[PDB]
RNA sequence: AUGCUUGAGGUUCUAACUCUGGUCCGUAAUCCGGAUCGAGGACAGUGUAUGGUGGGCAGUUUGACUGGGGCGGUCUCCUC
RNA sequence: UAAAAACACAGCACUCUGCAAACACGAAAGUGGACGUAUAGGGUGUGACGCCUGCCCGGUGCCGGAAGGUUAAUUGAUGGG
């Protein structure tokens, strides 16, 4: 399945390269979310008609990513929820309700890639090692 | 509380009854009752599909609260009742807000006891909490499998499970079957053993008592004709004449029948 | 029923033939699967029951052209 | 051997897929569908192809002669 | 035309089944099992109770193992036209 990219993917992302991928990589991940588009012999024609105005935007969203990742890299924001122990609380210490904790002291910081299986991820080449402290 | 009957008549000889005088002598709690009409173990299609079912006593179903999800609010046991639906006893919790509920009675729980469920529940043998808050080595019953689905595993009279290991997101339990199973640590369980552990000591004494419980007679396959059963046939009394099988031909001495590949990762070690 | 919503493939009959050439009536069923297809112009997921050939047609023609044919064919998704 | 086409096991991830798990809505509703959370997870499951197993079920076969039939013997060829 | 010594039975034992259970009826959806959860449910045999239930795993079945041999669809090296 020949597709051309819109955003850059981690392994094969050249943002417009003729990439041959399994049919399940597209149709289930890339096309629905939006990270690429099928080459229909005209999408590539219309990609150059929009590449000039899109790669500058892609840098701009990337530029805002590092600015936001570095602006709020020194917060020690603490929750006021009831807890039983530092690590074993009455609720759940996870990326489910901390959105309002960081939004009240700066950027909203919508939680989509705050990895915690506190390194928050926001772009392919941008990642911040935030540290969360909770009083218990 | 095991009582052997005197042989005043045939049919009373060998009757051993469990008589619990601490059970409630009155009516069950009406708001928690519900109609339960019998099947003769019969299908959607009206077909049997499960033999030896029929003709017991009329029973109300008791709405037992298997998801003890009223976290934080304490409860008073205040009653232990007989349930015709299960071999365990049930306890009518009265919560601090006045709400009344039915739960499977734990072993030592009597009227007036204080039970609580939640994260911070004290570790005593009536309380309910997620399995991650239960210390390794505890004896538990009424264990969830899916968070929010309710208690499913150790529910019959005297039932209990052993919390043996605790990994990251899963907890290993030792079931009374002897199987080692993985359960999500987010799932809730109740500490202690289920009540009515002496239920196994009872002896029905007569054919009628089995009929009282809605169990129709079992006819042996070797007593039939070959058209009815694989074991049927034979002049005079004969054995199965073949490797023993069900009436549908499935071997019934060994011959494991589990075919669930989806859940196989949850079984650490297998025993039945 | 066991009909593909895209191609209209349905169960067909035929024979099982043994080595001794005993013929047994059999069926051939389509490779039907349930699949959710993203529709950008509706910002919605449309769940269809398609054969695997019907999914290839959607790859070749797109879900928009396929769904338009579904509307004209009458039966809805 | 930097790098390069692609087989087979294992471990992770989620995004297909599954849920006879929670919540919300249609909605006056234990069905259903949608949204969402959670759990599995490219497994399971289904189609198709294929090996095994399979009296659970089916269609059938299971000779003739013969001092009745069965049992035993015989069945073609050569010589008296 | 057989009421029995037959069937059932309480009790016993073996075996399967971790729950979307095994199993059963259903092309399926679904349903029973069961609004039950191994002290439960199914199948099999024996048949209150008392004393007991010995030896054989070669055959067949079932269970466990996987070093080796053999082995399907498939793939298509090579040779011959
Ligand atoms: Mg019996
Ligand atoms: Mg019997
Ligand atoms: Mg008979
Ligand atoms: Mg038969
Ligand atoms: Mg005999
Ligand atoms: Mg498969
Ligand atoms: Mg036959
Ligand atoms: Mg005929
Ligand atoms: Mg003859
Ligand atoms: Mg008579
Ligand atoms: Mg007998």
């Amino acid at each position: 399945m020949e597709v051309i990219l819109l955003e850059k993917v981690a392994n094969l992302g050249n943002l417009g390269d003729k990439v041959n991928i399994k049919g399940g990589y597209a149709r289930n991940f890339l096309l629905p979310q939006g990270k690429a588009t099928v080459a229909t012999a005209e999408n590539v024609a219309a990609f150059e008609a929009r590449r000039a105005e899109l790669e500058k935007a892609a840098a701009e969203k990337k530029a805002a990513a590092e600015a936001r990742a570095a602006q709020l890299s020194e917060l020690v924001v603490t929750l006021g929820a009831h807890a039983g122990d530092e690590g074993k609380l009455f609720g759940s210490i996870g990326t489910r309700d901390i959105a309002e904790a960081v939004s009240a002291a700066g950027y909203p910081l919508e939680k989509a890639e705050v990895r915690l299986p506190v390194a928050v991820h926001l772009h392919t080449d941008v990642e911040t090692t935030l540290k969360l402290i909770i009083v218990a | 509380a095991i009582v052997k009957c005197k042989p005043t008549s045939a049919g009373r000889r060998f009757v051993v009854k469990v008589v619990n005088q601490e059970l409630h002598k009155g009516a069950p709690y009406a708001p928690l009752l519900e109609k339960k009409s019998k099947s003769g173990g019969r299908n959607n299609n009206g077909r049997i599909t499960t033999r030896h079912i029929g003709g017991g006593h009329k029973q109300h179903y008791r709405l037992v609260d298997f998801r003890r999800n009223k976290d934080g609010i304490p409860a008073i046991v205040e009653r232990v009742e007989y349930d015709p639906n299960r071999t365990a006893h049930i306890a009518l919790l009265k919560y601090a807000d006045g709400e009344r509920r039915y739960i499977i009675a734990p072993k030592g729980v009597a009227a007036g006891d204080q039970l609580i469920s939640g994260i911070g529940a004290p570790i005593k043998a009536g309380n309910s909490m997620p399995l991650r808050n239960i210390p390794v080595g505890s004896t538990v019953h009424g264990i969830e499998l899916k968070p929010g689905k309710g208690a499913q595993i150790a529910r019959s009279a005297g039932a209990s499970a052993q919390l043996v290991a605790r990994e990251g997101a899963y907890v290993t339990l030792r079931l009374r079957s002897g199987e080692m199973r993985k359960v999500l640590a987010e799932c809730r369980a109740t500490l202690g053993e289920v009540s009515n552990s002496e239920h196994s000591l009872r002896s029905l004494g007569k054919a009628g008592a089995t009929r009282w419980r809605g169990v129709r007679p079992t006819v042996r396959g070797v007593a039939m004709n070959p058209v009815d059963h694989p074991h049927g046939g034979g002049e005079g009394r004969t054995s199965a004449g073949r490797h023993p099988v069900s009436p549908w031909g499935l071997q019934t001495k060994g011959k494991k029948t589990r075919s669930n590949k989806r859940t196989d990762n949850m079984i650490v070690r297998r025993r039945k | 029923s066991r009909v593909c919503q895209v191609t209209g493939k349905g169960p067909v009959t035929g024979n099982n033939i043994s080595h001794a050439h005993n013929k047994t009536r059999r069926r051939f069923l389509p490779n039907l699967q349930h699949h959710r297809f993203w529709v950008e112009s509706e910002k919605r997921f449309v769940r269809l029951r398609v054969s695997a050939k019907g999914m290839r047609i959607i790859d070749k023609r797109g879900i928009e052209a396929v769904l338009a044919d579904l509307r004209a064919r009458g039966e809805k998704f």
